[PDB]
């Protein structure tokens, strides 16, 4: 029914039996810059693509190169610009 | 327009999270098969005029469609049909090397169905030539690339029909 | 990526891509394992970069967190560490893709019109990523910190 | 006293929080091995006079610790020593079944290192006994559950040494 | 838990475990994949429960929040809603144990002697729990009504 | 019209083939989620009138829209807006139990953009209300069904905006 | 699918699904893999089914192969077995669905006009489905063949 | 009844019965013995549930037996508990018919005018059946609280 | 029985029976017929399970058959079959109760003071009944030899 207070240190001050006696872990939370960064929606499936390619600049206007003509005495740099004139004015190939 | 790298970075971007290990094992999966991808581009680009020509030789010509009454009878419509089939071959390699079919969904499969109704070209003979093409590359690029190559060929057939 | 940037470079000229460009893909993917090893230790040390590079920032420049400044208060200091946390996510995105183009297409198009409107000084937010560069390279080894530091230098180069 | 469920409640009670998604996988790793540990205990108890037989047969029998100039020699001290080895095995059944070594630290490891110097029995033979009990047990139960039983064996050996 | 008192009933006789209660441990651990599913539903709508269990309590016994009562004040309800919020924490501990000793060791044993000292009536906090029982069983389906309401019953019958 | 079981049927129908091996495991993937969709749909149907009355208080009250001039000012319109939001909940529980989001395009999002543009309904306040509704019903069904419910609101939510 | 027509019956009265229909969903699903191996015997022996059903098609009505009719000649009899192939594919869908609505959406709602505008009498078609009834139920154990017989007989009743 | 829900829908479209509807009747017949015996223990506990239901009514809603209520005096409450007996009279074949519709005939289609015409508040009798809800399903088994409590949701939601 | 172990588990703490414990009784009733199929396989195959496994004990321990030991060839090895036949009878008593105690109260409680007075090795009985149940698990199935496996191993750990 009772036990000597020196004997309770033998019983319950071990490493395994200390978490039920006093506080031991004291979890710090998520820091507030992390929980400000989540979109308050931790799961999403098909609508990933609905926020991906479907934002309003259709990433075809920032993904496409232009053609200059700084190199008029170069010959192979000329030939891919002349095709770029053909593929923008007639905008198919003019080969057929 | 995406990639195996871009559609995992941007898919983790819009979630707001960092690179998960499940996203990382997808990223290293594309990194293991990179010598398969770069060798497959060089073989298809080598005989691209030749790899079209067997695919027309099985499915289209010496038939009624080369005969008048067919769609591709005249020489304008015959030379366009090789060019309109060249885009299905060439953009599949861009669909192969990106590891994603988003090349096809943005600049091949945008308005492809309504153009083919508007021109009178049969869709069903076109996609039947694609199934003639998806075997002749597999006997030419090798075994391992042709299993990967035909999947993006099937993304055209899942969209054209 | 360099695969995305070389497809559309070959798409406008509308032919199959050259082996001079294909070898740059082959050097990209064969070095692909090393760049995930740069990124996956930064993501595992994500919290213990931003807490120290933020504290190195406010110690170096005190007027930002001082009252009257923009980031005064426990809420405003917290949201001015997310503005640092967002760039560490993009730098780990730029390390994986190999190029600076997932930062250039996301992070740095209109920063000089964003922070002019929000009121924060653009010179001070370029100091924080310099504190982020001095933290994250110390957490990386001797060889690999140079290739990670170039994408840190482009972010300071876009704001300044 | 407490087990793997009571401790992870008591780890999450004194923080004041609820059971988060960082502690449910501590329960889900326990409940996945819940069927594994109950089959591990039911082969211990059927062999519990043979695990203690084969343990002393590799360490203590035919040595000179059971010589007449020895600690074991009188048969009062033998039958205690099997029984002092019974109580190391039976509680090692319990902590494997609980998933937490807290029952070992209350009753077995109460004052056991300070009783043994007060009695004069050697400690360096006892760690040789339980580590001989460990290699018998893992062969009998299985190499999965012998690994988790080997932790709670050596947790007694960490406390004796 | 069941496992932590099946040990003690087998330890005080100095026996190994009988196979009758080894069925009881084995049926418990395959029920663990569905009992935590009850507890994730309970902690997901705690603020829907605690606000509703307050308003179902204070309409029933309006004397404790009317002045002259113990919970009178703007902040004194906010502790007294928090003092009822703790029993929702423990019932989710009692759900995942399959037992009632985490209710007992934490929220039963000296609960008559606290509220005798602080001055709140002991049945008036018990009527909040049966008001909390009526909403939390309305959160769940039929097969989770008795499995959650049994631990709600034990906290009512101990305090009253 | 379009179910999930019919979706793998109709893809197998237009090929003219039968139930292939990939078509069976996709069909058996619906059955493996079969206990989740039934149990969650009982939970939402029992708590329909409380998940609505939290969602309008979380986003729509105490603003310009509940004041004079707002589109939910009068007792016709505020009683209409509860009913007009309750069809978004009831059809989303149809789409969960179907397992396919194509029941929303047949019967919800058909002329819905043409109505609200002609009525002066704020579409961005509606899509704020369903986005507040998606969070609060995820706490009532758990995280497993919360992803499957969370898809089918945002198939409605992008059909509006 | 039964989950189609249990929705549109609940959508017709602007109602949720009643719990008298929810157990019809759940007991369909957990017994759903039983319907897979029933349908696997159909596609596993579809050449077996189509061979020894058409022979007794020309035994109970032996005049469809006679001249002056539709199925006289090798190509014109091949459109019958081409149309016999188009039937049991739907009953393979009909077993798996639980409802007969894939057969309703595909192969019954115009047959009353499209065959007399083609030249095939329905009373000869209705023998041809019931000739399959004697062999498709025979290719399966009679517990599982009783409910398997409970789908294509609806098509004969929708022909007759 | 569940047979009525099928053979007026098939009567409207001038059709026979689909076998997807026919297995709802087949699963009803097998689940008849599980359904009838719930009503057998409801009929045994007829004079049990009604007694505390008024004690759950009048302790929460005391305005009816206060002077100034419709159920004032012992003659009126003896009819009032008799009227709550009429709703339990309605419920014990709702777990025989399988669904709502005999309650829909005899319970709910005149209730919003008649109790208004008889001077009683409609919410109080709507309270009296939802206070009956907790003391009926707890008086039976734990699995069948969803079954017998299913038709209590119609009686709650129609009056309120 | 598992009913009988449940009451004295509740009567020691003076308690009505827990509804989680009645789940073990309700699972025992619906699996009551399966254990009778377990017990008839032992009683039907008794003459092949006793003479074989006793001969396995005599091959493992040939000390038993030799004179000077406990048994001898003419009836003492025959009466060590019937002293081994009693335990197989007690297992079949134990598995139809779902409990250990029909093995306990008939053939455990005083076996050490019995067999010391009888002059047999009690450990050889334990190795003999281990040889008995090694072939008993391979008799019936792999599924039913696990929960009847939990009553096999107890008698091994009762002799020593
Ligand atoms: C050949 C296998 C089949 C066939 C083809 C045929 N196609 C065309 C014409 C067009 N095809 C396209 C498609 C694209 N152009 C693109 O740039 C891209 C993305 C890379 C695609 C997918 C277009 C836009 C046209 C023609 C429109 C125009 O000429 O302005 C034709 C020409 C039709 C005509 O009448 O000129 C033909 C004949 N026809 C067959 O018979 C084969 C089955
Ligand atoms: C008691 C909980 C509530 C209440 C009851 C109350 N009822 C009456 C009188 C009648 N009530 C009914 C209603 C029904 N009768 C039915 O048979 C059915 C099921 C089909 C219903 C819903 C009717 C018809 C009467 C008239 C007498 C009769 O039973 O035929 C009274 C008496 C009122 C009077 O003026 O005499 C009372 C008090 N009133 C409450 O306040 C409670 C909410
Ligand atoms: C003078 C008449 C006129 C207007 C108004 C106009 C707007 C306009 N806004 C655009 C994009 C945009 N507009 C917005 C604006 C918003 N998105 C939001 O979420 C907010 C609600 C809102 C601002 C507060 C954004 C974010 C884009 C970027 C599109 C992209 O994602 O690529 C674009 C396409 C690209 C561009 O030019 O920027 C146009 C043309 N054009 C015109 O000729
Ligand atoms: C990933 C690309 C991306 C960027 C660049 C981005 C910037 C961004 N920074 C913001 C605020 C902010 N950012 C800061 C940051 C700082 N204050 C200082 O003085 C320091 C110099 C600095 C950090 C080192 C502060 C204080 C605010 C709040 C502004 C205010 O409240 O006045 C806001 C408005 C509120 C918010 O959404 O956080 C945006 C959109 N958001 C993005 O998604
Ligand atoms: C689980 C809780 C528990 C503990 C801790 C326990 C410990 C325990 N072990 C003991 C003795 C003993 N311990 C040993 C030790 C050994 N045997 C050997 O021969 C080897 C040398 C060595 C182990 C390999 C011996 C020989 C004794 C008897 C000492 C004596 O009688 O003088 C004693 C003294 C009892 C006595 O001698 O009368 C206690 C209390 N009993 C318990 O129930
Ligand atoms: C989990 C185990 C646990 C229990 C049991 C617990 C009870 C508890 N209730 C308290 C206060 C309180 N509790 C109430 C509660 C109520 N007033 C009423 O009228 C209602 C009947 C009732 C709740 C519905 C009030 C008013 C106080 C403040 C008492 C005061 O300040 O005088 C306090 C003192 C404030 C504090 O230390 O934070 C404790 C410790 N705390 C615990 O951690
Ligand atoms: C699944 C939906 C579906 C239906 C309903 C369908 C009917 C169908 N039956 C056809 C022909 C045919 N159908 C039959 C019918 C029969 N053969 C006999 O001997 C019997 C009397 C009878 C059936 C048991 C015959 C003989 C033809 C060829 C007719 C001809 O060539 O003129 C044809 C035209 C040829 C073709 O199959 O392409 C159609 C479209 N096809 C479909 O895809
Ligand atoms: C169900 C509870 C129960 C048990 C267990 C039981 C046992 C029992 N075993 C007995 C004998 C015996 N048992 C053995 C058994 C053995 N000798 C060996 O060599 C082997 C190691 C070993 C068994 C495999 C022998 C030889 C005898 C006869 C002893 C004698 O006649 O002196 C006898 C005396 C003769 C008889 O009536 O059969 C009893 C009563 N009675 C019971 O009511």
């Amino acid at each position: 029914r009772y036990l000597t207070p020196g004997g309770l240190s033998l019983r319950s001050m071990r490493v395994g039996t200390l978490a039920e006696k006093m506080t031991m872990v004291k979890d710090e939370p998520t820091p507030r810059f992390v929980e400000l960064g989540t979109p308050t929606d931790q799961m999403k499936g098909e609508l990933e693509i609905d926020n991906q390619i479907k934002q309003g600049v259709n990433k075809r206007r920032e993904q496409s190169k232009v053609f200059k003509l700084t190199n008029v005495t170069d010959k192979v740099a000329l030939q891919t610009t002349i095709g770029a004139i053909y593929r923008q004015i007639f905008e198919r190939d003019i080969d057929p | 327009m995406q990639d195996a790298i871009t559609s995992v970075i941007n898919s983790s971007d819009v979630q707001g999270k960092y690179l998960d290990a499940s996203a990382i094992q997808k990223l290293k999966a594309y990194f293991a098969t990179g010598e398969l991808r770069v060798r497959a581009a060089t073989t298809i680009s080598a005989n691209a005029a030749n790899i079209v020509k067997e695919a027309v030789a099985k499915s289209l010509l010496y038939s009624d469609i080369t005969r008048p009454g067919g769609n591709m009878y005249t020489t304008r419509r015959y030379a366009a049909c090789i060019r309109d089939l060249d885009y299905y071959l060439r953009y599949a390699t861009y669909a192969m090397l990106a590891g994603d079919p988003s090349i096809l969904d943005e600049r091949v499969l945008n308005g492809l169905k309504e153009t083919y109704n508007s021109l009178g070209v049969p869709i069903g003979a076109t996609v039947q030539a694609i199934q003639a093409m998806k075997e002749v590359t597999a006997g030419l690029v090798g075994a391992d690339a042709g299993k990967e190559m035909g999947i993006y060929f099937d993304y055209i057939c899942s969209g054209l029909s | 990526s360099i695969v995305t940037k070389s497809i559309v470079n070959a798409d406008a000229e509308a032919r199959y891509l050259s082996p001079g460009e294909l070898d740059r893909i082959k050097s990209f993917v064969t070095s692909g394992e090393r760049r995930v090893r740069i990124a996956e230790t930064m993501t595992g040390a994500r919290e213990r970069i931003i807490k120290e590079a933020g504290n190195q920032l406010f110690q170096k420049r005190p007027d930002v967190v001082s009252p009257g400044g923009n980031a005064y208060g426990e809420e405003m200091t917290a949201t001015c560490l997310r503005d640092l946390d967002y760039y560490l996510r993009l730098i780990t995105y730029g390390i994986v893709a190999g190029d600076v183009t997932p930062i250039e297409e996301i992070g740095v198009v209109g920063v000089r019109e964003m922070y002019k409107s929000l009121g924060t000084p653009i010179e001070a937010v370029a100091e924080g990523v310099r504190a982020m560069k001095s933290v994250a390279t110390s957490l990386l080894s001797g060889e690999d910190a140079a290739e990670a530091g170039a994408y840190f230098d482009y972010l300071i180069g876009a704001m300044s």
